[PDB]
């Protein structure tokens, strides 16, 4: 998921926002 | 804005300045 | 023996402290 | 709220884990 | 949907995330 | 400055940019 | 309270959260 | 010690606390 | 040239940053 | 002490290593 | 003062620190 | 330049202070 792909691959903050509420 | 190298708390930083007050949810892989 | 306040980004680093792998929400509206 | 519990006031660790899943 | 005041570290930890490799300046007497 | 935009005032991560290299 | 893995100054943050106004003692190996 | 079990390692909350005053 | 205030996490961040491996005290008590 | 000092008045880098060990 | 390994934002948290009020810019390579 | 040097190896303080405005 999002913790990992952003910790192991990248990850951009567009995709960071899916996990707001 | 730039792509992202996030582990850890860094992660969660960086979950904190996107949503605001929206505030977010932080779920792991188990 | 009595304790702080934790807010802001210092309350999502607690959150992240204490929950870790269980994941957690941080909303500040509710 | 959170922001209530343990910003305006003050908390515990121990209550800071309400907010985990 | 409004923001947040960034202040002292948190504002270069928020310039870190939004500019990474691009770099940035933080004057603050300017 | 930044400081006041940002700190004293409030500003997007948008208008954060304005201080990228 | 879940298990961690802490290193360098994210091992401070976490014994000024557990400590509080108690403080604490940093003391690596040498 | 200490530093070196929680970055090597793991380490518990509890076993931080023996490091409090 | 003058100097900022330093308090709770971002102070011992500091302390972390000068004493390293020397390792510190925060006793806020003191 | 360490707070009156460098949070409650103002501290230089250099008075933060009188709490080294 | 000791010597410092420094990674990604922990690298701006130290200019923050040692540069105060005259602020800093971050340049890292492309 | 210093942002890799600090990682990749060690810096001090002094080196630092040469980005600062
Ligand atoms: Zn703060
Ligand atoms: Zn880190």
């Amino acid at each position: 998921g999002i913790v990992e792909q952003c910790c192991t691959s990248i990850c951009s903050l567009y995709q960071l926002e899916n996990y707001c509420n | 804005f730039v792509n992202q190298h996030l582990c850890g708390s860094h992660l969660v930083e960086a979950l904190y300045l996107v949503c605001g007050e929206r505030g977010f949810f932080y779920t792991p892989k188990t």
